[PDB]
């Protein structure tokens, strides 16, 4: 398992939708259950900007994993060494720098 | 005596425009082919700006301080006012160049002895009716060769 | 007449470079070459290249699957030069 | 003696407006039909500007330097201040032109002997109450034929 | 002697406001009905602007030259400062007109002899506390009649 | 087999969604597979701007291939030369320069 | 068949989509066919701005053809003379001029 | 049958979609028919702005016809004296003036 | 009368250009050729061109499938001109 | 009377231009022609055109199945002219 | 005598640019490596501004009074005008720095005795044609070390 040591620009977004077993009744009393064990799985939206020289290197690294292989990554300042996979990324080549916008979905081993 | 390292008042400061075909940067010091513009009242050369691109990062060890780099530098706009003259061939060529509208190269020479070459296209032709003067300004395109490259 | 330019093209590690493409962009109209005309040449596996180049002014452009069009420079062919390698033309005094 | 190759103060600088029908560009030197305006206080001629379009490309051989070209050049706006003359016929014609509002051609003549011809429509009429003057501003339409095009 | 075709210094320049009922444009030369405003310090009449509409077309022979026509002309804003004087019925009626707020007609006279008539509504009332003066400005609505239309 | 040599304006976009076989189990354990062998095929959004004189030339070249023929094209600075097909294009003709917007979908042999 | 000599304001788009036959497989190798002979049919958006006086006249013309009769037209520039039909014209009467924003669809005889 | 003489603010919108009978064949040869005898019926979008005093009068007149009765109305400068009906109207009441924004759908006898 | 222009067009590497087309645009109205009129011709597979051009001033344009139309230059054919290849008119003194 | 204007129009390569359309655009009111009136003529495959044009001031317009109107210039027909070709008026000293 | 606790006119005010490798913040008092610029006409130093962020809260026991905190402080832009000195190596190095475009460190010295060190990249190069001067402006990046941090 490789890692991901590229730096991340400000504006990274984090989303969290834990899974629960909602079921609705007359006046509340909506019983709740924690569903699975590791219910919640954070989803990250990551933006980077690199000069065109190493854009090919980054693209090759992301292509090597495809959308089926996991790799270690440390979210900035966060106390967890999570494992994450990505399946959507785009790049805006303009003249000198290219900015990558990618999404990173957390997954257990 | 014309030589650098001393300041120069700047009395002559001639202005020439290219007419022939070739490489303007090959040897700007020779005036065999370029045509001079006569009796310029005043001149303001373009300024070489740049663009600032963001560089701050999340994991950057130093916070509370912005980080910006330089990229996409561009040339400025040159302007000059001279005595309006419908007779001389130089102004005829200038207006034909404006009307046809193609990129062309030109230069400015200083009393110190070094010459500066730009290339661009003209974008304005002014006039005044008190001691008739014509004001003309151009916008540059591509890299200009500064006077500090020939000295080396 | 066209001077024969032949040689072996290597990288910085003394190794052949494959998937290459050498072209000459015409900058000035000549006696037999029209301005703005390109001619491609793909070398072998060992980096051997050989072209017959007409006299005049050209800009040599080296396109590899990778780095963008690489401008090694402009080259000039008068009617006194001898057959040789392209690097001599790049390194020649202009 | 009126001729180019020496600068001119520009004292006379008469102003004329076409009245008849035909081609104003055919022979502006003939004042057979055009009507003169009297006692011009001040004049500012049009400013022939242009517009810039992007020319940078992905595969350009020279990066980090912006490139642009010129396109869709436009004439400027002319302004002149006259002594308020409600009796003289030219001012009545000018105000009727503003009221009805169609494109009309006019010219300015210089003491050097050459003439400059524009065409456009009037957009502003102003006044003052101390030594009454009337300020008229017009905007040109289409390409003007400058004095240089006639000098050749 | 008051008559056109020569400039006038503009000493009197009286200001009148309509009070009766009828057509202001019928005959403004008679002051039989309108009230005069007293001791106006300075006056700036409105300017008759216009508006430019695009006319550039694809298939036209002429390119790279913008074409613009005229449409929807509008009147300007008039302003004037008087010596603040609530005793006289003039500015009393002016302030009542502002408070009630209806369109009304008025005229400016000249030492030349011609009169200009406008119609509009007032939009501001000012004051100063050093040699007290009242500044008031109005915006016109609809077509005004200029002095040239009367001279014909 | 023709080729493409028209230069491209800044702002060109590129997107990539690798087709994967995702199946989620009880508590994570999400089985993932690469699906097809060459699953990752990029899609480019390309804009040009040319004076009206060669608008006919570009339109005729784009018409010749229709939407059923592939042509070789080398994306800017990228290493591998690819073959691509397109099926949508539009243009804005203002006064002097017409600007073209199109999408180029990479396809295998 | 009548013609259409009215002039068009800048801003026309020439959006075009040819008709092809797609069929998709795992690692591509999708076959392509040109479908019919006249695969492509351009679709223009024509904008005009005329003074109100003659506006009705143009309306009557567009009323005469309805949405079922084709008329010859020459798009500005481009080495072609085509026959078009329109069915979605619209007008904006404001004070003195009215602007029409109609759509024109190419049709073979 | 009443009439409609209220003033109309500038910016009135006009829409017209003729009903046609479209059927397409292999290579064009598309049969087209006018469908009904009087197919296209223009629909107007009309906005008014009146002081509050007669807003009640306008509302009462619009209420009288409901959404079923038709009333004659002459479009500005247009060569026809058509009869129209409306079924939607709204108002933005302010402390000085109220503005109405209604749609007028043309119907025949 | 019209003067004959025949020759072979090649590139810097001594190879013929394929799928090419030469176009002449009349920038000046003449007694036999109308202004803003273009005459076009495509060479053979060996790059041989042969065409009879009228007198006047023309702009010459080279077209290749895929490449943008290149503006080779401007030629002038007088009544005292002699037959020759198209390149000579390009390199002629103006 | 209508003066005869006939001839053959060729491009800059000395080949007849087909799919042609020549238009005459009146600029002024004449004895028998109203201003702002157009007159069209489509030549044959051989480039032969034949018209009986009235006297006055006209502007010539050329369209080739997609050429924009090429304003080659304004012609004037006055009451001593003799029959000839259209290009003669374009080249005539005005 | 150069020593604080008495204000200084500031006549000398030398300007230096780093040329070597190492830590410019280690010992700016040693001018062993840095290159001096000659004949500075005028100089304006950077402005260490900050940014304001919202700090108001719903349940605060004090209302109707805004509360903003400070964050993300940034350095300003330095500017200086020199006598145009093409012969001197300093201006050649400065222009090469502009062309190649990397972040570089520099310092300004005072007759008081202490120095101020900044780091950044240049962004503008200007000129004049009457007593030629070159105007150069740079933008800093990252935290600078003020003179106070050295006096402690």
């Amino acid at each position: 398992m490789k890692t991901f040591r590229w730096k991340v620009k400000p504006g990274m977004d984090v989303a969290s939708v834990p899974s629960v077993r909602k079921v609705r009744f007359g006046d509340g009393y909506s019983q709740r259950a924690p569903a699975g064990l590791n219910a919640n799985l954070k989803t990250y939206s990551v933006t980077l900007s690199v000069p065109r020289e190493e854009a090919t290197v980054l693209e090759s690294f992301l292509e090597e994993h495809g959308g089926w292989k996991s790799f270690l990554w440390t979210p900035p300042y966060e106390w967890r060494q999570i494992k994450v996979t990505c399946a959507k990324w785009s790049s805006r080549v303009s003249m000198l720098r290219v900015e990558f916008s990618a999404e990173f979905e957390q997954v257990v081993n | 005596v014309p030589n650098p390292t001393m300041p120069v008042k700047g009395a002559g400061t001639t202005l020439w425009v290219y007419k022939g075909s070739g490489d303007p940067y090959a040897n700007p010091l020779s005036d065999v082919d370029w045509s001079r513009l006569a009796k310029v009242k005043d001149l303001t050369p373009g300024e070489l700006t740049a663009e600032s691109y963001d560089d701050s990062y999340l994991d950057d060890e130093d916070a509370d301080w912005t980080a910006t780099g330089q990229g996409q530098k561009s040339a400025g706009d040159t302007s000059f006012t001279l005595a309006w003259m419908p007779g001389e061939q130089g102004q005829q060529a200038l207006l034909a160049w404006f009307n046809e509208g193609d990129t062309r190269a030109y230069k400015i020479r200083f009393p110190n002895g070094t010459v500066d070459v730009f290339r661009g296209w003209v974008s304005s032709i002014g006039k005044a009716v008190t001691v008739i003067t014509r004001t003309v300004k151009v916008t540059n395109v591509g890299r200009p060769s500064m006077a500090e490259d020939r000295s080396t | 007449m066209a001077v024969k330019i032949s040689g072996v093209l290597k990288d910085g590690t003394g190794k052949p470079v494959q998937n290459c493409t050498i072209q000459l962009k015409a900058r000035r109209n000549s006696t037999t070459v029209v301005v703005n005309t390109v001619g491609s040449e793909n070398p072998d596996e060992a980096g051997r290249y050989s072209m017959d180049v007409e006299y005049g002014q050209y800009s040599v452009i080296l396109q590899v699957d990778g780095f963008p069009p690489s401008h090694a420079g402009t080259i000039t062919v008068y009617e006194d030069s001898q057959p040789g390698t392209l690097n001599d033309f790049l390194c020649a005094m202009t």
